């Protein structure tokens, strides 16, 4: 991310069958496969660095990435079940409480006597 | 008491006969073409042909988009530069240029009179055959300008036959 | 002040300033040349320069209803070409990155009238107008530079009403659907030439303006040095 | 590194001293011997005796405080022949061209006989030289009127270093023997033999001043005054061993001169002590070891930059007054010792003499600061630092210099009163032995404690101290001293910490049974004030509480108190110059608003909290396509907003704020662009409508924007949030920036460069936009003074009438830079070190050759890389080489946002750049001319307004300040909607408006915020003009001058100025008042 935050994400998706479809299976040949990982790998960069961690986590909710990924990968071929299946974050930049206070939204104590 | 500091134009705060005092008028004569002639010409007296060639291109843009005037005068002075100065091939970009950016057969008549002033007469006359293909049937001018230049050079049959050819493709 | 007309045939026409508080006999002048174009719309127009702000058709309506009483003369207009003060309606950018919907100097418009009869009997009074600064500047007419548009426009910071825009968005699509619909049918119903030759058209393609544009938009790696008696026979030429 | 190399040698040539004054010099001095060896000899005196023998005479022994009294003085006096010798720069040939003038040091070293064994006790000694020094100066002045040279000649007594104990003869030249073209002056050092007494007994920790407490700078004048030439030959020996010794010791001479650092004693006050010198004999230690295992760290072989590079080094990462200490021999290897004196130590075993005793705790910090600073620096590969480092003065300004600045008056300032001089006292005479050096540690002391955390570093100055005394008098005398103290007053500078330097609560030791020695002087020290509290987690602590205001930091109340309490219950600490600044911020209409600091960022918070509710029920709401995210982009978003947001306070123009909706993509939007937003505008129409339905308690209208030019059709949604907070919507389609690019790819080539202005301020107003808030909200936190002090710079451009035509994020861009770029400088931690530091660059600043790229970071990954720096170097290069007189584009502006450098600088005419830079520079001037104060200050924020052209009043109907949110009002959104435009400001549209129609004739300026800078009741606003030189004057008409004239000829015609007066005054209808043309 644009804040320093590097992370590792792993997306999954599944062929489907068409509403026509007789054939009893749904597979496709590998140079989708090849294509598809392409599409995928390129919206998941394009969207993690054109985000911050708050920023990036706000999309993981609604799970909008998926659908761009649905509508990216519509042309190559039909999918389903597509998912942001894990997130791990590998580093982490110097703490900061300035911008950690504002994500979570000082205080004078009391006399002892 | 205020704050107060003379109105600078001219950045200084950070006739003409030198490269600066063409520039100083330049400041407040963007858009007249005469002052980036004079430069022009200045630059192209000094030998410095391609220092004059980046100045019309700065000129060409510098200048109001509306004044299509002054942007007349940068594109006869180019077609007179490249023409004196040049190559054939510089003066077909500058005039293909032209002729993109502005009324194609105004530019075309212009350098039809540069290489009659130049003395260019072959060129004239196949620059004549080629404007007149193209604006022949709807500009009687070209037609009548050809005519003279025949004319003007004891070719009284070539005239005849061009007459032939403007009637030919000329509306009724 | 003795100044009729000027040189190249822009004839002077005077104006009294209103009067306001701010600021305590000012005049305003614009100047005027009988317009000639082939083009029918641009036809029995008057060339007007230096208009004053916001000068819209209906003040030359008062205008002309002034001279035409002045001077007793019968002058109409339809309407003022070209009054673009702001130089906002310059580029017709609709027109630029499509052909569906759209088909197509400053401090000047051109003043359109309703039969020779109207412009030569203006333009006529209009000479006489001039010449009135010279003798009696008093009897100038004073420009209002009120008319209802000005309130709208003054009225910067009015709301849009939501039911007007609702109804012009749907026409406006309801339309492009029409254009749209007919454009898509047009590329992809086997154009033939008259000489047998049918175009190609791609799938999923909406406009025939497309398909010029790309166009105008828009054997060496297979050949091999060494296979020809000639060819090694010059490598032999050059090997030694 | 080549480059390096060059331009060091260019910076060596430039100050390389010219060979003629010196030659000038030797001509005088060593006949100046001459006149030495004349000097008669004397015979033993009683103090009686000298002072009877010096009572007539013009000369006055330069007797130091104690001065000899009849009883103690039972030793005699007497002189002899010296030793003539030169010592210093000039001995090495190290010096360099100096405007203010240089100095030459010749040592006169007193005959051994002269002294005894036990002679450096009570001043024994130095009271000795005194008045060896005088009866030179007798004889001396009666031989110079003998050879005439009187008539060029001043003579006046000085101490060496500033160093009260150690007085000294100074000789300049006024205007063949006249150097003064030369601008040296001979300096008269009187010193002593080698090893006159044992070093042992003068090191720092024994005693020479009996009264027992130790006498560290005491011991050093004495053994300093008899080593000098041993270290002469010590650094003899180095420069002939190392080839680029002076080459080293000049770098280091200059670098030491911009940071304001001198040989000059620090105890004093000055910041100083470290000086050629002591870099030198650093340097020379370095060359000779250095290392914790005693190796060596610099090789003779090494070039200027490598030994300067590495000295850089050894300074700003190994600690010397603290913990470690580095121990050399001058007659074996250098080692550092982990240990340390809690002081500046460079210890010589040979000599036994420690060369940083002139350092102080407080001066050392800072040092070791800038050499850490400017090591960052020397690593930096991406940009060239050379300027940076060398050519650069940052002593020029206190203010830029310091982030505070307290300036504490003493009472009964004609000797102090008599409570101050009692805490002086026995024990500090010996200790320190000037008062002046003893009150400044009493301030630093108590300074440095009571602020603690919040600060960084803290330097205590006695502004007006003198050095140089006429011969007619024993001692200098001060105006106000008195010959008591030689100084006007004392000024407290800061550099604080802005992670905690607005803390409420002072915390401090824990509770226990029996009260620590740390609570207890926690207790004593803060008296009353002083206070046990429990917090929400359950400690208890000794703690102390203050209060927080919008016009003063906390640093203010903490200093006034302490000082107080501690040095003089009447002492008198002002600061108002921050003061004035945290006023002309505008003080927000919210409860409390007077008590928030201004670091406090609350109000912004709570308008995201608001777009957060509103957020939540976008998405929630079923569209046809989904929403695909919901970007705030607005100025209170990114902590930029000159006046914060307030709850209702609508009449605000950053009240209504931006955000950009995106949606799914999809591929049945419009190909055609103007149905593409008519799209648009039908989904903002479900969005109004499903929540006008489901979330009544939000209002709701539409508006028509214009800022994408030729872009009629943009419709934005008005939301009213029930908490009082206005939100601007709008939607982003993926499809629109291709049509664009559409655009201008068919268009005309003569219209194409205007079409791609129309792409530039979309792409800024949509695409950068964005990437803009984001990166500047993130870094802000880092910076937190950066929100505050870009506010007070937009206020400032407001009140000269430039924000009209500079765009907000250049501004922004602008007064950013300070932070990310500190260098030479700091970050700024203050609101006036911050501002002032945004004029001074803009001053200095040659925006026609010299562009500003920005590396948009966190302090010290995203850093511009050379690959990327280059490329935007070649964009400047290939703009200015189309538009090298800048007439264009001015602003060169750019970061990894902006790689273009245009986007944000496009579009602002040449008058109103110039203008930026002029007004900063008469700016800088004025601080220059007059120092920094309530008239200085009042005069930064108010307009001329005489030189425009034409100028024009404007009255708003009802005043707008309360409904601004500003607390010199509103509490509900009207019930019609059409009526907030009756409570806002519409000039800034009528100037926008107007400046299209003349933008060939006139150029008209106006008060965008009329809440803040329109009076008391914020409703008067003024409109500016400026006429181009052009139509000024008269021209021959033509269709294509497009403007209004009035003829003059038959082909001549004049700017209508009567009449654009009368159009401007209707077009503001009531809104004008008056002309003045």
């Amino acid at each position: 991310t644009s804040d320093d935050y590097v992370l590792r994400i792993f997306a999954i998706a599944f062929t489907r069958k068409q509403a026509n479809q007789v054939k009893r299976h749904s597979y496709a040949q590998s140079s989708h496969i090849r294509a598809i990982r392409k599409v995928i790998s390129e919206i998941l960069t394009k969207e993690v660095q054109g985000s911050t961690l708050a920023q990036l986590t706000s999309k993981l909710i609604p799970e909008v990435i998926n659908k761009e990924i649905e509508n990216a990968t519509k042309d190559i071929f039909p999918l389903q079940n597509i998912h942001v299946r894990k997130v791990k974050l590998l580093k982490q930049p110097k703490f900061d409480v300035g911008a950690l206070m504002a994500l979570h939204g000082e205080e004078k104590g009391k006399k002892v006597t | 008491l205020s704050l107060s500091a003379g109105f600078d134009w001219t950045a200084s705060i950070l006739a003409p006969e030198s490269v600066a005092d063409f520039e100083r008028l330049l400041i407040g004569n963007p858009n007249s073409s005469v002052v980036w002639m004079n430069y022009m010409a200045f630059q192209l007296q000094l030998s410095e042909i391609e220092k004059a060639r980046e100045l019309a291109e700065r000129a060409l843009k510098t200048i109001n988009f509306r004044e299509e005037a002054e942007k007349l005068n940068i594109w006869i002075a180019m077609l007179n530069l490249e023409n004196t100065f040049g190559t054939e091939e510089t003066l077909e970009e500058v005039f293909s240029r032209a002729c993109q950016y502005m009324d194609s057969y105004t530019i075309h008549t212009k350098l039809l009179g540069i290489y009659e002033i130049s003395e260019k007469f072959d060129k004239a006359a196949e620059l004549f055959k080629a404007t007149a293909k193209k604006f022949g049937g709807e500009k009687v001018s070209i037609w009548v300008s050809w005519g003279d230049f025949l004319i003007s050079h004891n070719e009284e049959q070539e005239a005849r036959t061009i007459l032939g050819n403007a009637l030919k493709a000329l509306p009724k | 002040e003795d100044i009729s007309a000027m040189k190249n045939g822009f004839i002077v026409v005077p104006f009294k300033l209103p009067d306001h508080k701010a600021l305590p006999a000012s005049l305003h002048f614009m100047f005027a040349k009988r317009h000639q174009s082939s083009n029918s719309n641009e036809s029995d127009c008057l060339f007007l320069v230096n208009l004053p702000l916001l000068s819209n058709i209906e003040h030359m309506k008062k205008f002309v209803g002034q001279l035409c009483g002045k001077y007793d003369t019968v002058s109409h207009v339809e309407e003022l070409l070209y009054n673009d003060e702001f130089g906002l309606h310059e580029v017709d950018l609709s027109a630029l990155t499509s052909d569906l919907m759209s088909s197509t100097p400053r401090n000047t418009a051109l003043l359109k009238f309703v039969d020779a009869a109207s412009i030569n009997n203006c333009w006529n009074a209009l000479k006489k107008y001039s010449n009135l600064h010279a003798k009696h500047p008093n009897e100038l007419f004073e420009w209002t530079y009120t008319t209802p548009s000005f309130t709208t426009f003054v009225n910067f910071y009015k709301p849009l009403d939501i039911d007007y825009l609702k109804e012009d968005i749907h026409t406006h699509m309801a339309i492009f659907e029409q254009r749209e619909a007919q454009a898509q049918e047009d590329v992809q119903s086997s154009i033939v030439d008259e000489d047998g030759f049918t175009l190609v058209v791609g799938k999923n393609t909406k406009s025939l303006n497309s398909i010029r544009k790309k166009i105008l938009n828009k054997i060496d790696k297979k050949a091999k040095k060494d296979f020809y008696r000639f060819q090694v026979r010059e490598r032999k030429k050059q090997e030694i | 590194s080549n480059i390096f190399k060059l331009q060091i040698d260019e910076l060596l040539e430039q100050v390389k001293l010219k060979q003629k004054h010196v030659l000038k010099v030797e001509k005088f001095l060593h006949k100046l011997y001459d006149i030495l060896q004349e000097i008669p000899d004397w015979e033993e005196k009683s103090l009686a005796e000298v002072d009877s023998f010096f009572k007539n005479k013009i000369v006055s022994v330069p007797f130091v405080d104690p001065k000899p009294i009849p009883q103690n003085t039972n030793y005699k006096f007497n002189y002899k022949k010296p030793d003539i010798s030169l010592i210093g720069s000039f001995a090495l040939k190290a010096g360099i061209y100096q405007p203010n003038g240089s100095s030459i040091d010749t040592l006169l070293t007193m005959p051994k006989e002269l002294f005894e064994k036990k002679d450096f006790l009570n001043f024994r000694c130095l009271h000795k030289r005194s008045v060896y020094l005088a009866y030179l100066t007798h004889h001396l002045l009666i031989l110079l009127k003998k050879d005439k040279l009187d008539s060029f000649l001043q003579l006046e007594y000085s101490y060496f270093d500033n160093d009260p104990l150690l007085p000294i003869l100074r000789i300049s030249c006024s205007k063949d023997y006249n150097f003064y073209k030369t601008r040296f002056s001979i300096n008269l050092l009187i010193g002593f033999p080698y090893k006159v007494f044992e070093p042992k007994k003068l090191l720092p920790n024994r005693n020479c001043i009996r009264i027992l407490p130790a006498t560290p700078l005491y011991n050093f004048s004495v053994l300093s005054s008899s080593t000098h030439e041993n270290y002469l030959k010590y650094l003899y020996k180095t420069k002939k061993q190392t080839e680029s010794f002076v080459e080293a010791t000049v770098l280091g001479r200059l670098w030491l001169q911009q940071r304001g650092f001198s040989s000059n004693m620090s105890h004093s006050g000055s910041l100083g002590g470290f000086g050629t010198f002591e870099f030198t004999i650093l340097m020379a230690a370095l060359l000779n070891g250095g290392g914790i295992n005693s190796n060596k760290i610099l090789l003779h072989g090494f070039s200027s930059y490598q030994l300067f590079k590495g000295v850089i080094k050894y300074l700003a990462t190994m600690d010397l007054c603290h913990d470690g200490h580095l121990q050399f021999h001058s007659n074996p290897a250098s080692k550092y010792i982990d240990e340390g004196f809690q002081t500046p130590t460079l210890f010589d075993k040979s000599t036994k003499v420690n060369i940083l005793t002139k350092m102080t705790v407080s001066s050392y910090q800072i040092l070791k600061e800038y050499a850490g600073e400017t090591l960052r620096m020397l690593n930096n590969v991406v940009q060239d630092q050379f300027s940076n480092i060398f050519l650069t003065n940052i002593s020029r300004f206190d203010n830029l210099k310091y982030d505070l600045c307290y300036d504490v008056q003493l009472p009964l300032g004609n000797n102090l009163e008599t409570s101050l001089a009692a805490t002086f006292g026995s024990m500090e005479r010996v200790k320190f032995i000037t008062l002046e050096n003893f009150l400044a540690h009493k301030i630093t002391n108590v300074a440095r404690y009571a602020l603690g955390d919040r600060i960084k570093y803290i330097q205590i100055e006695m502004v007006g101290q003198k050095s140089d005394f006429p011969i007619t008098k024993r001692k200098v005398y001060s105006n106000t001293g008195g010959n008591h103290f030689n100084f006007d007053f004392v000024r407290v500078k800061l550099i604080v910490n802005p992670s905690e330097c607005d803390k409420l609560v002072t915390k401090g030791p824990a509770h226990s049974e029996t009260m620590s020695t740390e609570a207890a002087v926690f207790k004593n020290f803060w008296g009353i004030k002083s206070s046990l509290r429990r917090f929400k987690d359950g400690s208890i602590t000794h703690c102390c509480v203050w209060s927080t205001s919008s016009s003063e930091p906390i640093i203010s109340s903490i200093v006034n108190f302490a000082l107080q309490k501690h040095v003089s219950k009447k002492a008198q600490i002002s600061n108002e110059t921050i003061k004035k600044f945290h006023n002309f911020l505008p003080l927000p209409n919210l409860p409390s608003s007077a008590k928030t600091s201004v670091l406090n960022l609350s109000s912004f918070f709570n308008l995201k909290k608001s777009f957060d509710d509103l957020y939540k029920i976008i998405f929630q709401m079923k569209l046809p396509l989904s929403v695909k995210s919901i970007l705030p982009v607005g100025s209170a978003f990114r902590y930029t907003s000159l006046c914060q947001p307030v709850p209702f306070a609508y009449s605000d123009p950053d009240f209504f704020q931006d955000v950009i909706l995106e949606f799914e993509t999809s591929p049945k939007w419009p190909d055609e662009i103007t149905s593409l937003e008519k799209a648009k505008t039908a989904f903002l129409l479900k969005i109004q409508e499903e929540l006008s339905a489901n979330s009544s308690t939000y209002r709701s209208f539409f508006s028509r924007d214009e800022s994408i030019p030729y872009n009629l059709e943009i419709v934005t949604l008005n939301i009213l949030t029930p908490e009082g907070y206005g939100f601007k919507f709008r939607v982003l389609t993926e499809r629109d920036e291709i049509l664009y690019l559409r655009a201008i790819a068919n268009a005309r080539n003569e219209l194409k460069p205007e079409l791609e202005a129309t792409f530039l301020k979309f792409t800024a107003k949509y695409l950068a936009s964005v990437r803009h808030t984001r990166t500047l909200e993130n870094i802000s936190h880092s910076y937190q003074f950066y929100s505050p002090v870009v506010r007070l710079f937009k206020r400032w451009l407001d009140t000269h009438l430039l924000l009209g035509h500079i765009t907000d994020e250049l501004a922004e861009l602008i007064a950013i830079k300070p932070f990310v770029d500190p260098a030479p400088y700091f970050i700024p931690g203050s609101l006036e070190n911050g501002f002032l530091k945004v004029l001074k660059f803009i001053s200095q600043w040659n925006w026609k050759d010299d562009p500003l790229i920005l590396d948009l970071v966190k302090p010290e990954s995203e850093r511009l890389t050379l690959a990327q720096y280059k490329g935007i170097q070649m964009n400047f290069t290939n703009l200015r080489n189309s538009d090298p007189n800048g007439t264009h584009l001015q602003f060169f502006v750019a970061s990894k946002n902006d790689p273009s450098g245009i986007l944000y600088s496009s579009g602002i005419p040449l008058p109103i750049a110039t203008r930026l830079t002029a007004l900063a520079k008469v700016a800088v001037n004025l601080l220059q001319t007059h120092g920094l104060n309530q008239q200085t200050i009042n005069l930064l924020f108010t307009p001329g307004l005489k030189d425009y052209d034409f100028v024009v009043d404007l009255r708003t109907p009802i005043g707008l300040k309360s409904s601004c949110g500003i607390l010199s009002a509103p509490s509900n959104f009207p019930e019609n909607l059409n009526d907030l435009s009756e409570k806002m400001d519409p000039t800034y549209q009528l100037v926008k408006y107007l400046n299209l129609k003349y933008k060939n004739s006139l150029i008209l300026s106006s008060r965008k915020y009329i809440g803040v800078n329109g009076g008391e009741k914020g409703d008067k606003n003024v409109i500016t003009g400026l006429i181009k030189p052009l139509f000024k004057g008269a021209h021959k008409f033509r269709v294509n001058l497009d403007c209004n004239v009035k003829p003059v000829d038959d082909e001549n015609v004049i700017l209508n100025k009567e009449a654009i007066f009368h159009e401007i005054a209707a077009f503001g209808n009531d809104m004008v008042i008056n002309f003045e043309t």
